[PDB]
């Protein structure tokens, strides 16, 4: 009613003279205008949020589908490989394919190997041991290889490194020939 | 990260205990339910905001007893036997926040509570958030970035730092030949941060503005009840005691319209602020994922320089990152 | 009837889904009524105002003063009949439950036609040069015919009015001068000749006149309402002061519903009521002591329901009430018998949020189902079927085997596919 | 007009007594306050 | 990056130079201060 005698315009008009009817009709007009203005304001507030979500889904389309992403937990949990889009009512769905390591193993490790007063650091990988032998392996998969002068670069002296151990570097060329 | 959750009793704010006003409010047509739905949505969103930033990993790793990390010292950020750290205590003390009982008040809080304006507690207490942040700290300082992927893999700390120096483009031997100097620099930097926090000057104005804004809005609501809005008085008892119900209806309708407008303005501005808080929470969740769980190559994302690592701390209504 | 009925009414549906819900009041209804009025038994003089043998002229009105009386006006019904009675600022049906302040009574005699000019916002010779009323006038105007007392067979010429004045009178202002009005130029000097008039003229009241000419006695009553210590009241009877309950208090014509407690506020001698930041009354002088009114309802109430499709059992949370203080807080003993069960029970647990009644406390920590807050959740589970309240668990616990010379290398991998939905 | 006799305050004041004028001026005040509040709300929505 | 900063004089927009309107606006209850605080916050944000 919004303070008027009724909420129906026909009852107000049928029972009252135009000068009397003006006040009630003005009350109704004010109320209904307020209702429309509340609806519009909340629609704008929701449109802002939908626009934020759309911008996010466009960045994800550009970076997870067209490229391989190195941002963490952007294209799912794991190491990102690729993604595929699908369309859904009013929205989009992403299928993210990721790589998850498993089946861990405990090894003993060292910062560097000291051969003849020279420290030796891996070029890519880490020095590991099975308790009797020393190998060099890549970080995310177990693939032991014999330490050679092509796996490890040489720099500095043994004394500076805190945890350096003693072992041998193969130096392929000279022993083969 | 979050803001305060509130609830409003529409009939107690507008009418009080007046039966006549309540009948007139029923006849008028009540949109109180819409206001309540908006406020309930806001509150649920605030809990979701808190959850996203901190509850990312659900394995509660524990602090390592040995605490041998090659000269790097984390005592100021690891918990101490509400199990918060030294720096977290300092942060919780720099912010000045704003069970109340009927016997207790028979103060602004009870002036709000007598008019239908209540404040709801968050779902996660501060102890839980501190447990989350300590789990993240333990996981990072023991397993580096591996725990983020899915399974923690232990690695000696100096090896992790060597792989981070390779990350920014400096070779391993630069770390292994300067290990003690780098440890000393890190310890001195942590010391400077602690000294800066223990000073009177406050850097946490961003977190204080939230509290001030909430208190200001709730107090403006209470001050706005003295407006006549064109009626003979702003007190319902004076209107009712001195006038007949047919005469009283027009004045009470004026008051009802005014107070409904006040409630609707409060609700709209609360929604507008909730949007901004949600933006900030999303930013802090991206920073938790990329600066704490991983090494970031984006420029000036995790501070100024070449990023090495970051550590989180919890603060009232927010989070702090040490880059 | 019930907390669940409160929830159903608040949500506007016959079915309530699983969830904790905020509720409105509905529970408490006031039933009593106290009255406090001053000790005044001296009836007001309705014989020495209305029945006065001689009335004033309109140019010099009486302006009498009244105080310390009860204002019971039905004592006039038998004796006098009023042709005009209209009130401004107050309804004529409330005049018997109010106490008036600063009461004044003005009296005069006009002709029948000019009675209509005694009203706010009028024009004419009486409103302009004789008697004027403020725009914001609170009071009442009474007028009655007196052609029996004020008319003589030869004519009555003792009532006078002012016909000429340089400018309009202001409200409640009087003018009894008798200078000579100067119509044009050429000053008068008291000659009273041409274009120089004596300003006062005399009504001529004969018994055989028209109703418009016939004399009409007029009385105007001026007062103030609910502003200061009053002294003129109304025929009512004071009642015992029922304390510490939801009642209707009606103190000195100010009505409402509330609770009364003693106060240490000190009032200046010209003050009786006090208003707070929200402008509502909080302190009322009663004995001359100052008391304090407090609302009927206080705090919030929540209802936890596992859903109406499953069961009609519910739990109730009081957010601002330490347990054992709940019955006084929710004004128990006036609630229906069903609603009292929740006030006191065996299943009472004090949480940080408030007091929870209707749920059993376990010592195990599961994942959250219905958030109660401050670390507490609630769930519908068997034991038979009940509502339990527990503390949420953050997650599983483990540790990392850390050593300065130890590493862990993965040997196998897994290809995982996950879905993300975005609007 | 917002339901008042005119949209000019001088016409309302010049032709009517203060007690009569209060109702029309109150109508105008309410309307113009609503206009200002709509402007402010949309400005906040755009600032975001 | 930014937008225009504005300020509003509530009494000059609603009442003008009318003393009677100003008195009625005082009695009515003024929330002009809240509007001004919102606009000032907007302006500071734009400079930031
Ligand atoms: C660690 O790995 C090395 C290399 O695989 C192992 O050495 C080999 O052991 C087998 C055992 O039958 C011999 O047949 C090979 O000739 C060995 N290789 C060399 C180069 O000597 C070693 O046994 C492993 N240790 C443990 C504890 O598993
Ligand atoms: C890590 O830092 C803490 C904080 O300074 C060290 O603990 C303090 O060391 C000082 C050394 O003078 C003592 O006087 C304090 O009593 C120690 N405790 C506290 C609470 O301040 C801690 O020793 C450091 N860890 C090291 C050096 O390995
Ligand atoms: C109060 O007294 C003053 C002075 O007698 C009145 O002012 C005079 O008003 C007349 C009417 O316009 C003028 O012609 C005179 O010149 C005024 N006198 C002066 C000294 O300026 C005034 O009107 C009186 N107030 C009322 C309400 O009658
Ligand atoms: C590594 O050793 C620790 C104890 O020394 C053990 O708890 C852990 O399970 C081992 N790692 C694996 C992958 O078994
Ligand atoms: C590892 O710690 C032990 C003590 O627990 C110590 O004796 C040993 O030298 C350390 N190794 C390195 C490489 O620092
Ligand atoms: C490596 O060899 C040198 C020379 O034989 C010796 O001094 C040093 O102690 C050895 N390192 C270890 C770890 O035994
Ligand atoms: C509630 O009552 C208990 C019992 O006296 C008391 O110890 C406690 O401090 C009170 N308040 C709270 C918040 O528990
Ligand atoms: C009014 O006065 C007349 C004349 O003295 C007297 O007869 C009459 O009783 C009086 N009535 C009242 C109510 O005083
Ligand atoms: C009512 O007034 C008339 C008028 O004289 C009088 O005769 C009558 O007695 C009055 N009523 C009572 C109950 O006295
Ligand atoms: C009024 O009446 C009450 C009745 O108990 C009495 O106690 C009081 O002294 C009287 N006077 C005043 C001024 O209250
Ligand atoms: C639950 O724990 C509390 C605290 O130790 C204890 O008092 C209570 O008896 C326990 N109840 C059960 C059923 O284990
Ligand atoms: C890796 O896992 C797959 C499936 O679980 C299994 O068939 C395969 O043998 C595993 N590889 C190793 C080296 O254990």
């Amino acid at each position: 009613n919004f303070g008027a005698i009724s909420s129906v315009l026909n009852d107000i008009l049928s029972r009252l003279d135009p000068p009397e009817a003006e006040v009630q009709i003005d009350r109704l007009i004010t109320g209904r205008l307020q209702s429309l203005q509340t609806y519009v304001t909340q629609q704008l507030i929701r449109a802002a949020e939908i626009r934020a979500s759309a911008n996010l889904a466009a960045t994800k389309m550009s970076e997870c589908v067209l490229g391989q992403s190195k941002r963490v937990d952007f294209c799912g949990k794991g190491y990102h490989l690729m993604s595929f889009p699908q369309s859904a009512p009013h929205g989009v769905v992403f299928l993210h394919v990721t790589y998850v390591p498993s089946q861990e193993k405990n090894f003993t490790t060292t910062p560097a190997i000291c051969h003849e007063g020279k420290a030796h650091f891996p070029r890519e990988g880490v020095f590991v041991s099975n308790g009797t032998h020393w190998f060099v392996t890549q970080r995310n998969f177990y693939e032991p290889q014999i330490i050679t002068t092509d796996n490890t670069f040489v720099s500095g002296s043994c004394d500076v490194v805190i945890g350096i151990v003693n072992n041998t570097v193969y130096d392929p060329l000279q022993p083969e020939l | 990260v979050s803001m305060t959750k509130t609830s409003v009793d529409c009939t107690m704010y507008i009418c009080g205990d007046s039966i006549e006003c309540s009948n007139l409010l029923l006849q008028y047509g009540s949109f109180c339910t819409q206001l309540n739905r908006a406020l309930t949505g806001i509150a649920v969103e605030q809990d979701k905001n808190t959850q996203e930033v901190f509850a990312q990993v659900k394995q509660i790793y524990k602090t390592p007893p040995i605490k041998d990390f090659g000269g790097f010292n984390f005592s100021q950020i690891l918990p101490d036997p509400s199990k918060r750290s030294f720096i977290e205590d300092l942060l919780f003390n720099k912010v000045t926040l704003a069970i109340k009982q009927y016997g207790d008040c028979l103060d602004l809080i009870c002036a709000q509570k007598f008019n239908g304006l209540t404040v709801l507690p968050p779902l996660l207490t501060d102890e839980m958030i501190a447990q989350y942040t300590s789990a993240l700290l333990a996981g990072t300082i023991t397993s580096g970035w591996t725990f983020g992927a899915g399974a923690a893999l232990q690695i000696p700390f100096a090896m992790q730092m060597a792989y981070r120096f390779n990350g920014i483009g400096v070779t391993q031997n630069v770390l292994y030949e300067n290990q003690k100097l780098i440890a000393n620099q890190f310890n001195s930097a942590i010391g400077k941060i602690q000294d800066s926090l223990s000073s009177t000057a406050s850097a946490l104005g961003k977190l204080q503005d939230v509290v001030n804004q909430n208190a200001q809005a709730l107090n403006t609501l209470v001050k706005q009840l003295s407006s006549n809005f064109g009626a003979i008085s702003s007190v319902l008892n004076d209107i009712l005691s001195r006038l007949d119900p047919p005469e009283a209806e027009v004045q009470i309708d004026r008051l009802i319209t005014g107070r409904l407008q006040s409630l609707q303005t409060y609700v709209t501005q609360q929604l507008i602020r909730a949007a901004e808080i949600r933006a900030s929470a999303n930013l802090a969740a991206t920073k938790m994922s990329e600066c704490v769980l991983g090494q970031s190559k984006r420029v000036d994302f995790c501070g100024k320089g070449y990023h090495l690592m970051s550590f989180p701390q919890s603060a009232p209504h927010g989070v702090v990152f040490l880059h | 009837l019930d907390p669940l009925s409160e929830a159903k009414c608040t949500l506007k549906s016959l079915t309530v889904e699983k969830g904790i819900y905020q509720t409105s009041n509905f529970r408490v209804q006031p039933t009593e009524s106290i009255v406090r009025f001053p000790n005044i038994t001296n009836l007001c003089p309705f014989g020495e105002v209305f029945n006065a043998t001689t009335f004033a002229s309109v140019y010099a009105w009486n302006r009498k003063r009244i105080s310390n009386c009860v204002a019971d006006y039905s004592v006039l019904y038998n004796s006098t009949s009023f042709s005009t009675f209209k009130c401004y600022g107050v309804s004529p049906t409330k005049l018997n439950d109010l106490c008036f302040t600063n009461v004044y009574a003005d009296s005069f005699v006009v002709r029948g036609d000019e009675v209509r000019q005694i009203a706010p916002g009028q024009t004419g010779r009486i409103a302009d040069y004789n008697y004027k009323l403020p725009d914001d006038f609170t009071g009442c105007v009474i007028a009655w015919n007196s052609n029996n007392l004020d008319s003589k067979v030869g004519g009555n010429y003792n009532y006078l009015y002012r016909l000429f004045r340089k400018s309009n009178l202001k409200p409640f202002e009087r003018d009894i001068s008798t200078e000579i009005y100067q119509a044009g130029s050429t000053p008068c000097n008291g000659v009273e000749g041409f274009n120089c008039y004596f300003p006062l003229q005399s009504y001529g009241f004969h018994p055989t006149n028209g109703v418009g000419y016939q004399p009409y006695r007029v009385v105007v009553l001026s007062f103030e309402l609910l502003k200061a210590p009053a002294t003129v009241c109304g025929p009512k009877q004071s009642t015992n002061l029922v304390k510490n309950k939801c009642v209707n208090f009606n103190f000195n014509g100010l009505t409402g519903t509330g609770v009364l407690t003693e106060s240490s506020k000190k009032f200046l001698p010209f003050q009786q009521f006090g208003r707070d930041i929200a402008d509502t009354t909080d302190a009322v002088r009663d004995t001359l002591e100052i008391l304090d009114i407090t609302p009927c309802s206080f705090g919030g109430v929540s209802v936890i329901t596992p859903g109406t499709n499953t069961s009609n059992q519910v739990a109730v949370l009081y957010q601002d009430v330490n347990c054992t203080e709940v019955p006084v807080a929710i004004h128990a003993d006036q609630l229906t018998p069903t609603w009292r069960v929740y006030s006191t029970g065996s299943n009472v647990f004090q949480t940080r949020a408030g007091c929870l009644i209707g749920a059993e406390h376990v010592n195990n920590t599961y994942e959250c189902d219905i958030p109660i807050g401050a670390g507490i959740c609630a769930s519908y589970q068997t034991n038979s079927q009940a509502i339990i309240a527990y503390t949420m668990s953050l997650g599983a616990e483990n540790s990392v085997a850390y050593a300065n010379n130890s590493i862990a290398i993965p040997t196998n991998f897994t290809i995982s596919v996950t879905t993300e939905i975005l609007p």
